[PDB]
RNA sequence: GACGGAGCCAGCGAGUACAACCUUGGCCGAGAGGUCUGGGUAAUCUUGUGAAACUCCGUCGUGCUGGGGAUAGAGCAUUGUAAUUAUUGCUCUUCAACGAGGAAUUCCUAGUAAGCGCAAGUCAUCAGCUUGCGUUGAUUACGUCCCUGCCCUUUGUACACACC
RNA sequence: GACGGAAGGGCACCACCAGGAGUGGAGCCUGCGGCUUAAUUUGACUCAACACGGGGAAACUCACCAGGUCCAGACACAAUAA
């Protein structure tokens, strides 16, 4: 890059954000959770988290390779300098993004909203965390739009007991 | 193809352009981000800026 | 070489640093005497510790103060503080505990910082107001 | 009373080189002249010349309509019917003295200049 | 510094360059009362003349006054270039002039007339009675004529 | 959109070689990276290709994310004739 | 076989402090084991990257400001050490977040 | 107080690549700003940001007067393909309203109020703006519910679009 | 529950006392509203609109007005068609 250290770091952050956004857009059915960017002077490593690993892979190594190629194209990288590693989250019922995606999928298939929310909460409980809440805003098969709360256990709201101890995901569902 | 379709778009709002939506209003160019404010708000925690003070 | 004590002085953000040595009778601000400092009125503020302790307690001293930051008044205050602190440090090192006590007593008939560094540091200027506490101007209608 | 443009008299400037005029002009005008010359007023001057030619010589030429309010005239024009664009309307302007080196936009007032109050 | 008391020699209130010059203002600042004459340039003129500034208005002997007047009216010869005088470059002669008293206003009037004749924006504004140099009349200029 | 045919062919060839296409929503601009053509045309071509299946599309951060399915690849090959066993990068070559 | 002393600066850059600390510790350990001349991990003025932004996406409402900040940690090390082996050393051990940069000069 | 000199002291920043940044030092110009050079893609160089306000020696001296600098002219640069409807800047001249502000009402209880700058955001060029620093640093409370709200408790409601 | 020109008990310098500092006065500056205009694009109207939309816009911006181009109408099927 040759650019200033601070600026470089900022750029890296931006790139990470971009990558995350891309993954959210593309890997819906592939069940995406989170990304990490590890940089060694010769090789750039990206560790992707998902629930349906085979899909992410493709066939032998179809989709991951294409994603790598895309990445290379986007931010100008020579073929081979970048790499991808798709790996499981050991507890799927802790990463908020994954939960959100699941909820979205449940919604798009044609399920009742309330029931879906309850199912998600149950799943979270089974996974094992100190409580969770679901907020569903908008139309609940009505012309007038409302808010929902699906709470179990107990929550925190203020402090550094927020960060690390909490995971927050906002995901919007488009419908008829 | 036209050699009459574009005049100079060198600065101000031309080259000084968004890197998310394609807007022009509210462009934080600090540290060469080129992100819109609103978008930045919902993303800055991933880029690495926080609410410390 | 003769042992010598380093001290400092703080006010707002102004930093003085005094170097107290054994010598003839030096008292110096940057490269000048205390007979100058700057504002002519506040010459007594920096001179005050000397007046308090006794000028004879300087007949074997060398003092040099490097001062950076603040404005002018703050700088002066810092210098004064450093000088006081320098003296006390010297006493701690070379002289006697009773002497130190005496010095402290002399100072604490005022306690304009001198031996103890000041608190009271700038408060951050918040949004929706020109000042730290000062809010903007409510218009209504 | 006749006219002096910038020291140099009326008659000599109706057919006079541009560079000399630039030299004997305000600094802004000089700067303008310096910055861009080739394919910048396209062929406005040419058009003006053509108009002059087509006229009976004793009469003022046919109206040449320009969107250029930005244009500063050179003394090779003068007595030329330049219709200046005011967003919608073409304004007729005739030049004799030193409006030379002055922007054509100054003589076509853009906003319709007020009625207001009636009190 | 002057210990000199001075007897009845200085006559206050002087009629110089038609416009009345008042008493005991500090030479430079006595000259400023005349239109076209302004502070710094008055001072410069005084310096050129070689009269000490720390003197009274009535103090000035006639010769000195004459010299000052000469300096004012014919400025170019006494080492006063361009970044100096009133009508630099000018539109009528090519030479620069330091216009004074009852000249500058006349020049301005002439300019206005010319603008009116040639229907320029500034001229139009002047005719109207409106603000010219980049001002928003949403608030500006409610004093009227 | 009507693209000069040779240019279109070139674009297609490039795509086949890659298995990946970018071109941002930066319209009007002189030239795209890698492929030496005007971007708008390229984008239109890509969209056309997508319309019947074939390619994938994401609009994220104004980038466009073009990758082909195997059927799509086959179709592309047919369009540009090209003999058997010429590979994009979907067919694995390296080691990771 | 080379054996030539470089006199080299190594700069680190990190948004995360803990990772940086770990890296520094690792470097110190390496220095200890190979017995090399060093200047002990030198801190810098940490650049705080402040982006002052109105929280409101529309503007209609009260004047609320948020300064989204990123404190960036530098921390550098100076090594007066040999060649190939030193190079090998100054490549291994990577924590997620921290960036290691080794310059040149012989 | 203003106007001259001359003392001299700050903290946040921010700043170059696949472009045209912050700019030092030496000569031009009386300013702005040019110009050959280098330093600096960062605790290093700009920058100790030698910042103002202040500090000392003067000059002026109760005067809409050297207080005020709006409005006007005219000219020299700069940014930009493009400055007219002064972009801004600098030199000039032009010197109005304005003698501490009615009823009204905002803000503030200690490094705070105010004065004073600076940097950043916007930015090609422009700050009277915001956002953050830092200099200078007071006066008066440490309380009450009278006005303006708020909190709970009781109370009365012919009010729940809930006293609008 | 709200509300009370109800009662107790507490609070607050967007409440007041004891005081600052002013604005409201003057000119300018910017933003409104109102009028005008081809257009003066708009959204805000008690704090919780009015130096607010990061809104210090010469083109850009951009929305407005006057004009002039351009297809960025995928794809499907019909017709045209060397
Ligand atoms: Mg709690
Ligand atoms: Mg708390
Ligand atoms: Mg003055
Ligand atoms: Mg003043
Ligand atoms: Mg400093
Ligand atoms: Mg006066
Ligand atoms: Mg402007
Ligand atoms: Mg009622
Ligand atoms: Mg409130
Ligand atoms: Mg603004």
């Amino acid at each position: 890059a040759i650019i200033s250290k601070k600026r470089k770091l900022v750029a890296d952050g931006v790139f990470y954000a971009e990558l995350n956004e891309f993954f959210t857009r593309e890997l819906a059915e592939e069940g995406y959770s989170g990304v990490e960017v590890r940089v060694t002077p010769t090789k750039t490593e990206i560790i992707i988290r998902a629930t349906k690993v085979q899909d992410v892979v493709g066939e032998n190594g179809r989709r991951i390779n294409e994603l790598t190629l895309l990445i290379e194209k986007r931010f100008k990288y020579k073929r081979g300098t970048i790499a991808l590693y798709a790996e499981r989250v050991h507890d799927r019922g802790l990463s908020a993004v994954a939960q959100a995606e699941s909820m979205k999928f449940k919604l798009l298939n044609g399920l009742a909203i309330r029931r879906a929310a309850y199912g998600v909460v149950r799943y979270v409980m089974e996974s094992g965390a100190k409580g969770c809440e679901v907020v569903i805003s908008g139309k609940l098969r009505a012309a007038r739009a409302k808010s929902m709360k699906f709470a179990d256990g107990f929550l925190i709201h203020s402090g550094q007991p927020v960060n690390d101890f909490i995971e927050t995901a906002t995901r919007h569902v488009l419908l008829r | 193809e036209n050699v009459w379709y574009s005049h100079p778009r060198k600065f101000g709002k031309g080259s000084r352009q968004c890197r998310i939506s394609g807007s022009h209003s509210g462009l934080i160019r600090k540290y060469g981000l080129n992100i819109d404010r609103q978008s930045f708000r919902e993303k800055a925690n991933d880029i690495g800026f926080y609410k410390y003070r | 070489t003769v042992p010598s004590v380093q001290t400092f002085g703080k006010k707002k953000s102004a930093t003085a640093v005094a170097h107290v040595k054994a010598g003839k009778g030096l008292i110096k601000v940057n490269g000048s005497p205390i007979t100058l400092v700057q504002p002519e009125i506040l010459r007594f503020k920096v001179y005050e510790p000397l007046l308090l302790v006794g000028l004879d307690k300087f007949a074997n001293i060398d003092i040099r103060v490097k001062v950076t930051g603040g404005g002018h008044v703050s700088q002066v205050y810092a210098i004064r503080q450093a000088i006081a602190k320098g003296l006390v440090a010297y006493h701690q090192k070379f002289v006697d505990e009773q002497s130190k006590n005496e010095l402290k007593k002399a100072f604490t008939s005022y306690d304009r910082t001198l031996l103890i560094a000041d608190s009271r540091r700038p408060e951050p200027k918040k949004f929706g107001g020109r000042g730290a506490r000062s809010r903007f101007q409510k218009s209504y209608r | 009373k006749t006219y002096s443009y910038k020291g140099v008299d009326l008659e000599k400037l109706l057919e006079m080189p541009t560079e000399d005029f630039v030299k004997l002009a305000p600094a802004r005008v000089r700067r303008k002249f310096a910055r861009g010359l080739s394919e910048k007023p396209a062929g406005l001057m040419k058009k003006l010349r053509a108009a002059k030619l087509s006229a009976p010589e004793n009469e003022k030429p046919a109206v040449v309509r320009t969107h250029l309010r930005n244009m500063i005239i050179v003394p090779e024009m003068i007595g030329s019917v330049v219709g200046v664009y005011n967003g919608k309307v073409f304004n007729q302007v005739e030049i004799r003295p030193e409006m030379v080196g002055h922007y054509l936009g100054e003589f076509s007032i853009t906003y319709t200049p007020v009625r207001h109050g009636r009190a | 510094s002057l210990v000199v008391q001075e007897q009845g020699s200085f006559q206050h209130i002087l009629r110089l360059l038609n416009t009345n010059v008042d008493g005991n203002i500090n030479v430079v600042y006595a000259l400023t009362t005349i239109r076209g004459v302004g502070r710094r340039y008055a001072n410069l003129v005084c310096k050129k003349a070689d009269v000490d500034l720390h003197k009274r208005a009535g103090e000035l002997t006639q010769e000195e006054l004459e010299r000052i007047v000469q300096i004012m009216q014919n400025p170019t010869h006494y080492k006063i270039p361009a970044w100096f005088l009133n009508r630099q470059k000018d539109v009528n002669d090519g030479k620069d002039y330091h216009s004074l008293a009852n000249n500058l206003e006349s020049k301005l009037r002439d300019d206005l007339e010319r603008l009116k004749k040639i229907r320029s924006h500034r001229g139009i504004r002047h005719f109207w009675g409106l603000r010219v140099r980049g001002q928003h009349t949403k608030t500006t200029g409610r004093r009227r004529a | 959109m009507l693209i000069p045919k040779e240019d279109r062919k070139k674009i297609y060839q490039h795509l086949f070689q890659e298995g990946v296409l970018v071109a941002k929503k930066d319209f009007n601009q002189p030239k795209h990276e890698e492929i030496d053509t005007k971007n708008l045309f390229v984008i239109k071509a890509l969209q056309s290709l997508t319309s019947k299946g074939f390619v994938k599309t994401q609009f994220s951060w104004q980038y466009y994310y073009y990758t082909l399915t195997e059927e799509g690849v086959v179709y592309l090959r047919e369009y540009l004739n090209l003999p058997e066993h010429i590979f994009p990068a979907t067919y694995l070559a390296g080691q990771s | 076989q080379e054996v030539v002393i470089h006199k080299i600066r190594i700069n680190l850059t990190s948004t995360k402090v803990k990772q940086l600390e770990n890296v520094s510790a690792n470097i110190i350990k390496n220095a200890e084991t190979f017995k090399l001349v060093k200047k002990g991990p030198v801190r810098l003025p940490t650049k705080v990257l402040k982006i002052s932004t109105r929280k409101t996406p529309n503007g209609e409402g009260s004047k609320t400001w948020d300064t989204y900040e990123m404190r960036i940690h530098k921390r550098y090390i100076d090594l007066e050490a040999p060649a190939h082996i030193v190079k090998r050393i100054t490549q291994i051990t990577i924590e997620p977040g921290v960036d290691v940069e080794v310059i040149i000069a012989a």
